[PDB]
């Protein structure tokens, strides 16, 4: 609905966490990381918990960059996961690329 | 003394100021 | 106060808190002894307790918190 | 089963707390929920709801309460400075909401600045009357917890 | 001798633990 | 003391749970904060702490050094 | 002449009952259909009206009334007792305005369920006002009634 | 320099009486020009200001103020007659305001009819309110003016 | 003008009861009859009274269909016509034939 | 006597006429 | 004594309260 994936990115099962969005996520800015996996396995969200993430191309709506970014940092140095982008979600629906940057 | 002093108090003043607010009325207001 | 004479005394349901009553009827409610306006029991549940060895109001009171419990446990 | 989430992402938990609809009828029919109400007559309700209880501390625990005070000639200035204390907390609740009201707010009631300033008049009104309710009622306490008609002759 | 008042607090917090459970059932009987 | 041994990102994260908890407790998330609440700063947190220290000094030694000497006799 | 239908199908009957023009300047500046006017002052007149005439039944012919009584130290009784009668009566009339509020009103009023609510919040205002006003001049109807400068010296 | 026109047609004068910034701020600030108001709150504030200090001039100067009269037996009926003129002054307001609403104004305000009815509306508890307000502050002077606990015991 | 009739149709002369039409007429349905009349001729309202139909074809406005029905049926068994036309109203004026269907 | 009077004032006067209005509420909104 | 006691009253209750919504009305609108 509020927090709707692009069309090709299917949700990680994740049971929900108190740690996530907040109000800025519906009235300023949100973020989104958007990675592809070969299998379907176990990672720690920068929030607090566990998720369970399948095979293909999974997207996670996070309130903050740096959020992402250390997601990020643990698909690397765990998972050998590179192709995460990084999406700032507008509340109009408005998407930008902000990382890579370069491409 | 047989007075009936509420009615001296309704109708010489508070139904004289109701009687000009009502004939405010009929002159000020437009159709 | 009923266990001390069962023949004279007679058993009382509740007590009265009705503030329409005037002054004849909380003088006609209330017993010889009493302090207010009560309702005389009719239903012989002080003879039903008296024949089942309830002989205190402390074991009326543990009776009372048994039956809410136990109908919380069945709720 | 009792603990979902709906929206996963979004930091919030849907719990027996939340989510059992005895509460969500009870929370989404307290005034500043309840549909098709204006926000004067919410801030109306929760200030008459509010005035009332606000009475009783202040007449309870207040600087004049004791039995070992002045007759009950000290009770009336103890239902007077108690309902005065009610009425000033009120005002500053209300001096509250119109400072919330009067800078502009941005919130999940749909109310403006002009709807906020509605419920600031409301919660006045209501909060000075429940006070003034509350105060009557303990004025009256006397024969509202007996039987006043049997002490009282003819 | 009668009950006093602390006995009674404590039939309430019996009839609160009552009160709940009732409130429970009656409410998952509506749905 | 609590200024000056406490410091900042212990008193971030506890505001981070405030405002999650105000977010989420119905009839007060329709309340909202115009600034975002956040810890106090690094050199505030220092001088909000040398700020009591100092005026806790001067009050404590004033209210002896007046009560002591008025209370020889 | 008199008896006019002018929508013969509508199952009216235009009378001088209804048809009369200064009957029709009294109805339609009545306050609910008086022009120009928002839905809480309507409901606030309205109350004012209503409390004000509502505390008279409860002080003359209630159970505290009687010359019979015990000074006129029952009388402050029957006049505070008066007093909060009115007010829950009002209180009750909000309750009604507002239940007809919060479910939806389809009437010939052009006010929403927010416009009602408007209205009976106005209505408690006033009503409780009114009362507090009649309770007030009755406090004051033995020195209003009388000429009090008179009897007073110096 | 300090008087200028800013608009040398219209037939006014830009004047530190006139254009000083904190009397800007004051006049733009008084809750009929504070802006995020709606026009209840508005008429509501300007009640209570009203009303509190109109309590006085009858309270002091009235018909029952004296020394020379019956002990302060005539000092409730000061303050119950000073109350009851306060409130019927804020009465005659509110007709003065109403009856402005009601033929359909033409003003600076962005005020209704509607709007400015609120006003008569918000004018009439204000006013009243504030009337019973320093009416009850002023029962409390006794006590509020000096320090009341020390004279009474225990 | 809220109650007009289909141009061709003349209104019947009467005076006008308390019987006819009530709110529902104004915000859920009414029905209208039409009639075909030789002269102008007494008859009895089925809301109450009395009034005459002028020569031609005349149109009255009822809240119900049975009272149409029952005004059409007294038509036929007093007066011999029967070429009633029974007719639902919608509030926005659409209109619908419902009486004959058949033809 | 042993009498809580103000909770008899609650629950027979004012908590049914709280209970028909939220039933009330409950019979009268759509959805 | 020789006190005002109102003006106590003003002075140190009233107008500090009145000073800091004055200065929240002057830190927090915008413009
Ligand atoms: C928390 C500690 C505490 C407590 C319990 C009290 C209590 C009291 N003080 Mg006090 N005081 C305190 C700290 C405290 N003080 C401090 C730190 C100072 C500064 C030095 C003072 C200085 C002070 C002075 C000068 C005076 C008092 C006085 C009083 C008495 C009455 C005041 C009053 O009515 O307030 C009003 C209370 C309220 C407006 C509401 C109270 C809060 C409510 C009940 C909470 C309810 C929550 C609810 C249960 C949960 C939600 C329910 C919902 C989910 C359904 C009272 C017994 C007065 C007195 O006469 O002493 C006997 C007095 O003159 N105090
Ligand atoms: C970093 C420090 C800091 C600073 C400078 C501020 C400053 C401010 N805040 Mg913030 N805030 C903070 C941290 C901070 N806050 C934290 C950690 C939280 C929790 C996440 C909040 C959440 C918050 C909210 C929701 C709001 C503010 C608001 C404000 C502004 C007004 C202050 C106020 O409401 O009075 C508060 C007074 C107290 C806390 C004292 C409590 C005294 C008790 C309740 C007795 C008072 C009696 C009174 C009459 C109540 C009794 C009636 C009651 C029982 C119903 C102000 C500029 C408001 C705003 O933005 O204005 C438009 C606003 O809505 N703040
Ligand atoms: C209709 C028959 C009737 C009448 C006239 C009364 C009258 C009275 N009862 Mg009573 N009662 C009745 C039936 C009646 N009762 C029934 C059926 C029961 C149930 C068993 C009771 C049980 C009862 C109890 C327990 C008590 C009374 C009491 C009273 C007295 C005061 C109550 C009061 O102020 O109400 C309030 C009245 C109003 C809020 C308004 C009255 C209606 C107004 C005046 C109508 C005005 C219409 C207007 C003229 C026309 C419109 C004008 C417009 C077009 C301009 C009063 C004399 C009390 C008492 O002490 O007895 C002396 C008392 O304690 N009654
Ligand atoms: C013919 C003219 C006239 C007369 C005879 C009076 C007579 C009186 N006035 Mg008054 N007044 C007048 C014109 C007049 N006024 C005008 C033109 C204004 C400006 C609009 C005022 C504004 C005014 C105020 C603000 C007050 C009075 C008060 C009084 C009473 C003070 C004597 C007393 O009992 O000590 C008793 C002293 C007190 C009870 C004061 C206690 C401390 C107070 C409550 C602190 C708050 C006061 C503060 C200034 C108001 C809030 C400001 C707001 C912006 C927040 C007295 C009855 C006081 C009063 O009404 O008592 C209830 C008072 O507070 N007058
Ligand atoms: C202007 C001349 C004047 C003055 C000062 C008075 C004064 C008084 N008369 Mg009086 N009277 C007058 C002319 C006057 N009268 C006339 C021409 C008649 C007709 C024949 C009467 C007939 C009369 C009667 C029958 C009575 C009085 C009485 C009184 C006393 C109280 C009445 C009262 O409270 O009013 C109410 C006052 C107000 C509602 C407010 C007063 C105006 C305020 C203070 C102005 C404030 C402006 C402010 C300072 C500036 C703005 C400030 C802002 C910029 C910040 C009072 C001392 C009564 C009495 O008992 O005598 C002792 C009495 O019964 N008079
Ligand atoms: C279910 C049977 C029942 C019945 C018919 C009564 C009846 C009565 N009680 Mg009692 N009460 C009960 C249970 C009952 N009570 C229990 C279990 C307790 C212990 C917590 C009490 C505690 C109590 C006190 C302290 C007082 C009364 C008093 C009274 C009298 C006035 C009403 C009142 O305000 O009390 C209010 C009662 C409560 C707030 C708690 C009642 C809890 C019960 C179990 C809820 C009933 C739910 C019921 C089973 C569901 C039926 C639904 C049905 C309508 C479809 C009245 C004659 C007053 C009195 O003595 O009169 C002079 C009084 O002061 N009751
Ligand atoms: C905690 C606390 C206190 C206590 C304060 C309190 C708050 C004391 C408690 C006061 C109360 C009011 C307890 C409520 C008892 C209500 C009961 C048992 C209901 C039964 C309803 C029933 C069976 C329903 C049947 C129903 C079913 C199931 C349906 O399905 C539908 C129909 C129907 C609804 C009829 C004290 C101060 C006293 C002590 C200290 C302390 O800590
Ligand atoms: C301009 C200025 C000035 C002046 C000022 C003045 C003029 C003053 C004042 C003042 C005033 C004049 C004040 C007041 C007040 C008030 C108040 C504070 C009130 C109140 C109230 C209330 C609270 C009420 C309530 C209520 C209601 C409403 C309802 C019911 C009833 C009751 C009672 C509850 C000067 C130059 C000096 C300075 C600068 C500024
Ligand atoms: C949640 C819940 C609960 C709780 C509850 C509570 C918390 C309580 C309460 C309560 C309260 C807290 C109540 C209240 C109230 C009130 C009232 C009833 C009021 C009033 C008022 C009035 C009536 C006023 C009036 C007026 C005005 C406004 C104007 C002028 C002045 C006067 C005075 C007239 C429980 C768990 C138990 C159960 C379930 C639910
Ligand atoms: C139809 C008609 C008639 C009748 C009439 C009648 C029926 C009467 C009446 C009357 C009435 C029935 C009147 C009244 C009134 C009133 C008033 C005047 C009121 C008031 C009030 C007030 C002022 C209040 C205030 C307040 C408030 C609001 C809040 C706070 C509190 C207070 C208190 C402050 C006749 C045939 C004869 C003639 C013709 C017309
Ligand atoms: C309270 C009440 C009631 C109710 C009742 C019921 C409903 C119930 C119950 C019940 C009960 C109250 C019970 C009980 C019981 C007991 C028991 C049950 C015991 C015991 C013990 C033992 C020790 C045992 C042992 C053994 C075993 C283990 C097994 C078998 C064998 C032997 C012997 C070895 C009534 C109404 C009547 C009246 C009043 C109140
Ligand atoms: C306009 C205005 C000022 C209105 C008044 C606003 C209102 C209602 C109360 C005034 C605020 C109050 C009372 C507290 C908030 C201060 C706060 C965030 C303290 C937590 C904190 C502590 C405890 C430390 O030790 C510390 C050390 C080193 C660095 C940072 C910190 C730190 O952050």
């Amino acid at each position: 609905q509020a927090n709707s994936l692009p069309p090709g990115a299917s949700s990680p099962i994740f049971g929900g966490s108190t740690g996530g969005l907040l109000r800025k996520a519906l009235v300023e800015e949100k973020y989104l990381i958007t990675w592809g996996s070969k299998e379907e396995q176990v990672f720690e969200m920068p929030t607090g918990g566990a998720a369970t993430m399948v095979a293909g191309v999974n997207g996670l709506y996070l309130a903050r960059k740096e959020q992402c970014h250390a997601l990020h940092r643990q698909l690397v140095a765990k998972f050998k996961i590179r192709d995460s982008k990084i999406y700032r979600v507008l509340p109009n629906g408005e998407q930008t690329l902000i990382y890579p940057k370069d491409g | 003394m047989n007075v009936y002093p509420w009615l001296v108090y309704v109708t010489t003043l508070v139904f004289p100021l109701v009687s000009l607010a009502a004939l405010f009325i009929l002159i000020e207001r437009d159709t | 106060q009923w266990l001390t004479d069962p023949t004279k005394v007679k058993p009382i349901a509740h007590a009265i808190f009705d503030p329409h009553f005037g002054p004849g009827a909380v003088k006609a409610f209330t017993p010889e002894g009493g302090s207010g306006p009560v309702n005389i029991m009719y239903s012989g549940l002080y003879y039903f307790w008296y024949t089942i060895g309830i002989r205190h109001n402390s074991e009326l009171y543990e009776g009372a918190i048994f039956l809410i419990l136990l109908a919380a446990l069945f709720l | 089963g009792m603990v979902s989430t709906d929206d996963f992402q979004v930091g919030t938990l849907l719990t027996p707390v939340n989510n059992s609809p005895f509460i969500k009828f009870f929370i989404n029919n307290l005034p500043i929920n309840r549909p098709g109400l204006d926000p004067f007559f919410r801030g109306l309700e929760v200030g008459m709801a509010h005035g009332y209880w606000l009475f009783g501390p202040f007449v309870v625990l207040g600087p004049l309460r004791l039995t070992a005070f002045r007759p009950p000639d000290i009770e009336q200035l103890s239902i007077l400075a108690a309902l005065i204390s009610a009425i000033v907390v009120v005002v500053a609740g209300t001096l509250a909401l119109s400072l919330y009201a009067t800078v502009g707010p941005d919130d999940d009631t749909k109310f403006g600045a002009e709807g906020w300033s509605r419920f600031a008049g409301g919660w006045l009104i209501g909060g000075g009357g429940g006070a003034l309710f509350a105060a009557l009622l303990y004025l009256f306490r006397g024969p509202l917890l007996v039987m006043l008609l049997g002490i009282i002759p003819g | 001798m009668l009950i006093n008042n602390f006995e009674v607090a404590g039939a309430f917090v019996a009839a609160l633990i009552a009160g709940f459970f009732a409130l429970m059932l009656s409410t998952t009987l509506g749905k | 003391f609590m200024f000056l041994i406490s410091w900042r990102g212990y008193w971030q994260e506890l505001i981070e749970t405030l405002v999650w908890a105000h977010e989420r407790t119905p009839l007060a998330n329709l309340v909202r904060w115009k600034d975002k609440p956040v810890a106090m700063s690094i050199v505030q947190g220092r001088l909000i702490g040398l700020a009591h220290f100092t005026v806790g000094y001067i009050l404590t030694y004033a209210a002896f050094v007046i009560a002591s000497t008025a209370g020889l006799s």
